[PDB]
């Protein structure tokens, strides 16, 4: 239930 | 192809056992982990795992466990570990399980020699070590040898000193006895902020060279990126906090680093492969994201565990109190007792 986008275990922003 | 994908996540102290679906993502193995061991900061943390090639690799989050090359045996072996590193420890490790798995993958890095430790600060260390374990040195009870059973020094310490275990416990004893009255959970916040200062503490190196092919070796940390000369890993050549980069780049074995000064020239190193060039931008990222965030309000969460640890402590404070004066009463009726 693939849909974290993020590497480690907080969200990058941009 | 196998039938199960069992899975072992060791922490610093528990070893936990999970199987797993063909399609979970990091994420999800990740969140079992934590919800597991009641981890809540987890902002911090990682599984590190070893590819098919041997070398030590996080498990991507955003992606399928089995996509991600990690050496196919039963069960996939990840140590759960703090990857990122506060700017403070006192400030930022709200909750003492957050405090506890700290102290105890730093104090593995001191007692391995991979973090530096001068000897005077290794007996210290070892001393806040010493009163969490055993609590207050008590005569009665700690007699010569009490931590004979005990890795307490850095083996570079111990080789490079003269004195045989029964001197080094007595150096370390001297300390123990000054804690007294010490909760331990305070001992372990008071053994991280000295090893917080400690040069070495919470750098990754990864080996580089300049353009004339000169070894050097590059430090990223929560604050920015550094240069370091071959063999001196402790003080920076040239530091790039965050303030001062404008750009990091990669491009194949070529990695950019673009300063906001417009005098000061590009600094310019060469990895031995493209994927050396990816850990350490995506080291990079990960470290500013954490660093703009901790300059940001907290969160609605983190509020919360600020005053649940508030509370928890104020209470705690308040039944010592309580418990010493009742001691206090007890001792005052068993001598006014006896008249
Ligand atoms: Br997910
Ligand atoms: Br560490
Ligand atoms: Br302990
Ligand atoms: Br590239
Ligand atoms: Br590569
Ligand atoms: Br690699
Ligand atoms: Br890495």
């Amino acid at each position: 239930g693939g849909s974290w986008k993020y590497p480690d275990a907080f969200e990058l922003s941009g | 192809m196998p039938k199960t994908i069992s899975v072992r996540v060791t922490t610093m102290d528990a070893e936990l056992e999970f199987a797993i679906q063909p399609n979970t993502t990091g994420k999800q193995l990740f969140d079992q982990v934590v919800k597991t061991i009641g981890l809540r900061e987890v902002w911090f943390f990682g599984l590190q795992y070893q590819d098919t090639k041997g070398f030590s690799t996080w498990l991507k989050l955003n992606k399928k466990v089995t996509a991600q090359d990690v050496r196919k045996e039963s069960p996939l072996l990840f140590k759960f570990r703090a990857k990122f590193y506060p700017e403070d420890v006192s400030e930022e490790l709200i909750q003492d399980i957050t405090q506890r798995l700290f102290f105890l993958q730093v104090k593995e890095g001191i007692l391995n020699d991979d973090i530096y430790c001068p000897p005077e600060t290794a007996v210290l260390l070892a001393s806040y070590a010493v009163q969490s374990k055993y609590g207050d040195f008590n005569k009665e009870v700690h007699k010569s040898g009490y931590l004979a059973g005990d890795k307490l020094l850095p083996q570079r310490v111990l080789e490079q000193h003269k004195l045989n275990k029964d001197q080094w416990e007595e150096r370390i004893q001297v300390w123990h006895e000054e804690h007294r009255g010490m909760l331990r959970e305070d001992a372990v916040l008071e053994y991280l902020k000295i090893a917080q200062d400690l040069e070495m503490y919470g750098v990754n190196y990864f080996s580089i060279k300049n353009k004339k092919g000169s070894e050097l070796w590059l430090g990223v940390d929560a604050l920015g990126l550094n240069i370091y000369e071959q063999n001196d890993r402790l003080t920076p050549k040239i530091g790039f906090p965050w303030s001062e980069i404008r750009n990091i780049s990669f491009n194949d074995k070529k990695f950019v680093i673009k300063p906001i000064d417009k005098k000061a020239p590009d600094f310019v190193f060469y990895a031995p492969r493209l994927r050396i060039n990816k850990r350490i931008l995506a080291l990079c990222m990960g470290n500013h994201e954490l660093y703009m965030r901790r300059r940001k309000p907290d969160t609605i969460e983190v509020q919360q565990m600020k005053a649940q640890a508030r509370e928890e402590k104020h209470q705690k404070q308040m039944e010592r109190a309580m418990l010493e004066n009742e001691k206090k009463k007890r001792e005052m009726a068993e001598k006014e007792k006896e008249k």
